[PDB]
């Protein structure tokens, strides 16, 4: 029945201080704990009981609990601090978690470099044609990819997947796969992948011709 | 220079007969010394085990190493009866957690457990779970005891006086 | 130390049961509670319950009451969790976590997690296809139609590290996963240097090496 409210995202420049909130009705009445969860790893306790720190955690991690907001504060943020952070409380013989806040690191706008890939000859014997388009090393994360087949916009037949922010350059990369049957693939000639991004004045269009 | 410390495992300082208690000595030769009522017992391991507690195992316990001094006395109470409310201590600082346990003799079938502060119910459980206060207020001071269904009879535990302090 | 080793990954079909184990080590097992937390793919942590290992007392979240069962074996320091009537929404990584300071107010240690994929699909190794570069260049491999997760890709047996992006996999309409792994190289090297992707799908024990050439 108790609700903990966390922000979706938190962005901070390198070296600068990051703060993550966790709201609950009279949350100062409770001891609040925080956990760090790097993308594909197990959670790690960073702050327990409002302010106390476990052994081996850098002193730049600090916690505060007063009123209806508990706060985790990271001073000189580094690329290792890029993770999800969850607040946790014990309420009426049950443990509850917040929604989790994703720590983002800010940098200057980087335009993506676009590469389009035709399907393989081996996968054409499979009966399905996969057309791949790649957007490499761009910032910020938002980017709009549009598939075009014989000047006909493609919809509902392409899936996107985005990497996590790079550890050294702090950019993202996006891969979009347009799936078509071999019958539909051979029925058309031009296959294009148009990209819209912040760092691009005009939309970039990488295309190929089947055969 | 450093001084040894006796550690109760588990934390409960009051236990029932036939219970299992492990006392651990901290400090830093790798031998230890153990004393009961200011009297050396022959066990010189780092941890002294009580497999089945009797009432004469009660009292204070002290320990020392060759690299630590005589510890401060840690008292132990082995109680008679069927039900017992267990605590790690009886004086708490404000905002500290209070973890209590209603335990039956040899963990006999315990159901419908009620924890009471000043003769009024605080928490009721269907089975036999522990009582917990995350942050101790000053209103949590008073006499505590538990009551439940030990097999077929309703049993009420003894009193434990818990006092909440400030500074 | 204190270690929490969990059982291996599991494949499940809807309506079945999952039973996961958590072997504790490096401390007095009966003195500390044991949490059980799950995390759906891309979602947040969700508390499922805890168990008092000394006398077996439990406590469950109300969303899982009547469906979760937690036991422990003191003689083996092993904690067991079980969830019945599995649906596709139950696909998650299930963690065990030691309760701190002789209760379960919070968790000070975590296990490595156990992947449980509840799906109608069955275990299948992936098909690898080359993503040929065009005429800085980019190429990669397409790891399509496999189940379950995960699958990992290395390039030139680990000699090629910087410039490699292995993307998060996508679950298709067919119930099989699919991902891409690319790498950016100078256009100067496409004629002499060979580029191999070393895909490894441990769930199916599938290991494929594919050569991506112009
Ligand atoms: C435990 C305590 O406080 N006092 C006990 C007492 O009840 C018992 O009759 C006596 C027998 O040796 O030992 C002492
Ligand atoms: C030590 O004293 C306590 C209380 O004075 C008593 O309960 C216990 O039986 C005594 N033990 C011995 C060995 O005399």
């Amino acid at each position: 029945s108790y609700v903990l409210t966390q922000p979706s995202s938190v962005s901070v420049a390198p070296g600068q201080t990051a703060t993550i909130s966790c709201g609950g009705h009279n949350i100062g009445s409770k001891n609040v704990h925080w956990y760090q969860q790097r993308p594909g790893q197990s959670p790690v306790l960073v702050i327990y009981q409002d302010n106390k720190r476990p052994s081996g955690i850098p002193e730049r991690f600090s916690g505060s609990n007063s009123g209806n907001t508990a706060t985790l504060t990271i001073s000189g943020t580094q690329a290792m601090d890029e993770a999800d952070y969850y607040c946790q409380v014990w309420d009426n013989y049950s443990v509850l978690f917040g929604g989790g806040t994703k720590l983002t690191v800010l940098r200057t706008v980087a335009a993506p470099s676009v590469f389009i890939f035709p399907p393989s000859d081996e996968q054409l014997k499979s009966g399905t044609a996969s057309v791949v388009c790649l957007l490499n090393n761009f910032y910020p994360r938002e980017a709009k990819v549009q598939w075009k087949v014989d000047n006909a916009l493609q919809s509902g037949n392409s899936q996107e997947s985005v990497t996590e922010q790079d550890s050294k350059d702090s950019t993202y990369s996006l891969s979009s796969t347009l799936t078509l049957s071999k019958a539909d693939y051979e029925k058309h000639k031009v296959y294009a992948c148009e990209v819209t991004h912040q760092g691009l004045s005009s939309p970039v269009t990488k295309s190929f011709n089947r055969g | 220079l450093p001084k040894a410390v006796v550690f109760l495992e588990p934390q409960w300082y009051r236990v029932l007969e036939k219970d299992s208690v492990t006392l651990k000595c901290q400090g830093a030769d790798q031998s230890t010394q153990w004393f009961h009522n200011e009297s050396l017992i022959s066990s010189q391991a780092s941890s002294y085990f009580i497999d089945a507690a009797t009432v004469d195992d009660s009292g204070e316990y002290r320990c020392q190493t060759q690299l630590s001094t005589l510890s401060d006395p840690v008292q132990l109470e082995v109680h008679i009866g069927w039900l017992l409310l267990q605590a790690p201590r009886w004086v708490f600082k404000e905002e500290d957690p209070i973890h209590l346990r209603c335990h039956s003799w040899k963990n006999t079938a315990l159901h419908k457990v009620t924890y009471l502060q000043n003769g009024k119910g605080r928490k009721y459980f269907h089975h036999n779970s522990d009582f917990y206060i995350p942050k101790a207020t000053l209103k949590d001071s008073g006499s505590y005891f538990c009551r439940g269904l030990v097999g077929s009879k309703n049993v009420s535990s003894e009193t434990v006086q818990i006092t909440i302090t400030q500074g | 130390e204190v270690q929490l080793v969990q059982s291996g990954a599991e494949v499940k079909k809807p309506g079945e049961s999952l039973k996961v184990s958590c072997k504790a080590s490096g401390y007095t097992f009966t003195s500390y509670y044991m949490h059980w937390v799950r995390q759906a793919p891309g979602q947040g942590l969700e508390w499922m319950g805890a168990i008092e290992p000394m006398y077996g007392s439990t406590s469950y979240a109300q969303k899982f009451q009547g469906r979760v069962t937690m036991t422990r074996d003191t003689s083996t320091s092993t904690v067991y969790m079980e969830l019945s009537s599995l649906r596709s929404e139950d696909t998650a990584v299930y963690y065990c976590a030691r309760g701190s300071a002789y209760y379960y107010d919070f968790a000070d240690y975590w296990g490595q997690g156990t992947l449980v994929t509840v799906s109608s699909a069955s275990t299948k190794g992936p098909s690898v296809f080359p993503l040929a570069p065009s005429s800085t260049a980019a190429l990669g491999c397409l790891v399509k139609d496999y189940f379950p997760e995960p699958v990992t890709v290395s390039w030139n047996s680990g000699a090629l590290t910087s410039g490699v992006h292995t993307f998060p996999a996508v679950l298709q309409s067919s119930g099989l996963y699919s991902l891409s792994s690319v790498v950016t190289v100078p256009s100067s090297s496409l004629g002499t240097q060979t580029y191999i992707c070393n895909v490894n799908h441990k769930p199916s024990n599938t290991k494929v090496d594919k050569k991506v050439e112009p």
